[PDB]
C-alpha cells in the first residue's frame, strides 16, 4: 500500500489535522503578488502551526511516511510534497549553508530549533539505536522543528532518505570542511535516518514510542 | 423548533464528488437533512395551498428548507499530478429549518 | 448574488388561501421566487452530483432556496360570522436565497 | 354592493391601512386575563393610532360607510364591528351619561376631544346643511377623535343613523333633562348625520370634500 497516501487519508478523515492541514496549503499557495508564488511568511507560519497543534501519529504519519523508492514513485513524490515546497523550500538563489546558519542563529526561535536539532539527533555508532541519546522520538521532533524556519529540511531525490536544508556547499571558500561537515548532519545522519525509518515501520522499536 | 433537520455524514473518495479532480485522497462530507415542517409559517401553508389551488400559475416557491447555517472547515488534498486543491464550503457543520 | 430570487405578489380572496375561513375579505399575499444558483457552494454542487451519484442513498438534501427572510405585517379581516381573525407571517416581505 | 365590504378589502389591500387595522384588532381581541376579553386600554390605545395614522379616506371609508339596513344587514353589522365594540364599547356596567361626562373632563385629551365634538358638530336648522359650522368634515374629525377615549361611540341597532357612547340616562335624579340634552347631542344629531350621510354618499357635496 501507499503509506504516504494512508496517511493523507487519515488525516483528512480527523478534524483536527484535516482543518491544520488545509490552514497550511492554503497559503503556501495562493499567490499574493505578480512576483512571488506564495507569501512564503504564511506559509512558514501555518507550517509551524501544522506541527504544533496537529498530534504526530497524523503529521508525523504524513512527514515520516515510508516509500519503497525514494524518488520518482507516487509516494515519495507526495511525501516531498508534505511541506508544499514549491512555496516553503525552493528558491530562486541557493544560500550557502553556513551563510544560512549565522542567518539562522540571529533567530532565537531557529538558533533554539537549530541547537535542538543537533543535539537530539546527533550520532553515535556505537549504539545500537545509532544515536547518542537512545529516543528517536526526541530526534524526529527536533527534526520537524525545523520546519518553518529558514532551515526548513526537505526530502533529496536520492534512492536513500535523505533530507537537507535549501543550501549548498558552493563557494565555501577556506570554510569547506565546515561546510560539510552541517550538510552530512543532515544528508549522511545514521541516528536521523534510523528514527525517520524506525517511524515508517510503524513497529515496536526498542527506541521509539 | 426545527428538530427534524439534521446533520448527516458519509465517507466518500473524492473523486465521488464528480467535481473533476484525479485524486485517490478521501474525505466526510456532511449535509443537512431531514422535515422542517414543525417551524413552518402561515406562509407556507399558504403556498401549499396555492401549488394544489393552481392560483399561482407556474411558480413553485419553496418552503421552509432543512439548510446549512455554517460551513465547515476548507478542505485540502493533492492530486495524482502532485498539484494541491483547497475546496471552501463544500461541506455543512450546523443545521436549520430557513 | 441571489439577485434571481425576488418578490412577488398575487391578489387574492381571503378564500384562495383553503385556510377554512368564511369571508369576502381579500388581501396581497406576497412570496419569494426565482433561481439561486449564482449564490450555490461547492456544498451544492457536491449535493447535486451525490443526487445523479446516488451516492447519498434517499436522502434529497436541499440545495440553496428562493427564501423570505422578514415577512410582511400581520392582515386581519372579519368573517361572516363577525369574528375577528388575524394572520402572523402569512407574506414574504424581503427575499434572499438561503 | 357591500360599502363597508368594499371599504374592508380597499384597506386590506393598502399597506398602511391594512397594518394599523391589524395593529388594534390584535389587542382588541386578545384576552390577556381570565377576568376581561381584553386590555381595554391598549385597544383604545390602538384604535386612537388607527385614525391617526391613517388617512381618511380609508379609516372614515370604513367607520362611515353606508348601509340600506341600520340593523341586522351584513353590511350594517360589519360597520358596527369596526371597532371591535366587544372590547372598546360594550361593558359589564352601563354608567350615567353625567357621570361618564364628569370623569372625561378630568382627562385632558378626552375633554379636549369632547369639546371638539360638541362645537363642530352643533346642529343649526336654519343652516341648509344642518350644521352651524357647514363643514362636515371637521364634524367627521371630532366625531371619530372620540374613539379611544372613555366617550367612545358606536353605531346603534337602529334602522336610522344613530350614534352614542356606552352610557344611558337611568338613575340621573333632578338632572334627567340634562342628561337627555347630552344623549340627544349623539343619538339625535341632524348635523352628525348629514356629515355621516354626505361621506357614505361619495359624491362632491358643497359641504364636504
Ligand atoms: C473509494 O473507491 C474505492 C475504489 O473504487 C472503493 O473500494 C471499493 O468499494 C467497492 C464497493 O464498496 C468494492 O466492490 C471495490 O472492489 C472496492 N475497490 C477496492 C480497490 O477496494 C472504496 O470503497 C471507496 N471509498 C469510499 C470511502 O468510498
Ligand atoms: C374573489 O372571488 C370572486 C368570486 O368568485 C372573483 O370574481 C370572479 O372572477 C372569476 C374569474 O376571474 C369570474 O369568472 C367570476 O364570475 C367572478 N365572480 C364575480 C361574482 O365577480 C374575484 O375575481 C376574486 N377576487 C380575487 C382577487 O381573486
Amino acid at each position: 500500500e501507499n503509506n504516504c497516501l494512508n496517511a493523507a487519508k487519515a488525516c483528512n478523515l480527523n478534524d483536527t489535522c484535516k482543518k491544520y492541514r488545509s490552514a497550511y496549503i492554503s497559503p503556501c499557495t495562493s499567490r499574493v503578488s505578480t512576483a512571488e508564488v506564495c507569501n512564503k511568511r504564511k506559509c512558514h507560519k501555518a507550517l509551524r502551526q501544522f506541527f504544533d497543534k496537529v498530534p504526530p501519529k497524523h503529521s508525523y504519519g504524513m512527514l515520516y511516511c515510508s516509500c519503497p523508492l525514494g524518488d520518482q514513485s507516487a509516494c515519495s513524490e507526495r511525501r516531498r510534497q508534505t511541506i508544499v515546497p514549491a512555496c516553503s523550500y525552493e528558491d530562486k538563489e541557493r544560500p550557502n549553508c553556513l551563510t544560512l546558519q549565522v542567518s539562522c542563529k540571529t533567530n532565537y526561535i531557529c538558533r533554539s530549533r537549530l541547537a535542538d536539532f543537533f543535539t537530539n539527533c546527533q550520532p553515535e555508532p556505537l549504539s545500537l539505536s545509532g544515536c547518542l541519546k537512545e529516543n528517536y522520538a526526541d530526534c524526529l521532533l527536533s527534526y520537524s522543528g525545523l520546519i518553518g524556519t529558514v532551515m526548513t529540511p526537505n526530502y533529496l531525490r536520492s534512492p536513500k532518505i535523505s533530507v537537507s536544508p535549501f543550501c549548498d556547499c558552493s563557494s565555501s571558500g577556506n570554510s569547506k570542511e565546515e561546510c560539510d561537515r552541517f550538510t552530512e548532519f543532515f544528508t549522511d545522519n545514521a541516528c536521523l535516518r534510523n528514527a525517520i525509518q524506525a517511524f515508517g515501520n510503524g513497529t515496536g522499536s526498542e527506541f521509539l514510542e | 423548533q426545527g428538530r427534524g433537520c439534521l446533520l448527516k455524514e458519509i465517507h466518500l473518495n473524492v473523486t465521488d464528488l464528480d467535481l473533476g479532480y484525479r485524486t485517490k485522497e478521501e474525505l466526510i462530507f456532511r449535509y443537512c437533512s431531514g422535515p422542517c415542517h414543525d417551524a413552518e409559517t402561515n406562509y407556507d401553508k399558504i403556498l401549499n395551498n396555492l401549488t394544489h389551488n393552481k392560483k399561482l400559475d407556474k411558480d413553485t416557491p419553496s418552503r421552509t428548507c432543512c439548510r446549512p447555517i455554517a460551513f465547515d472547515d476548507d478542505i485540502s488534498f493533492l492530486d495524482d499530478s502532485l498539484e494541491y486543491h483547497t475546496l471552501k464550503k463544500h461541506s455543512a457543520k450546523k443545521c436549520a429549518c430557513v
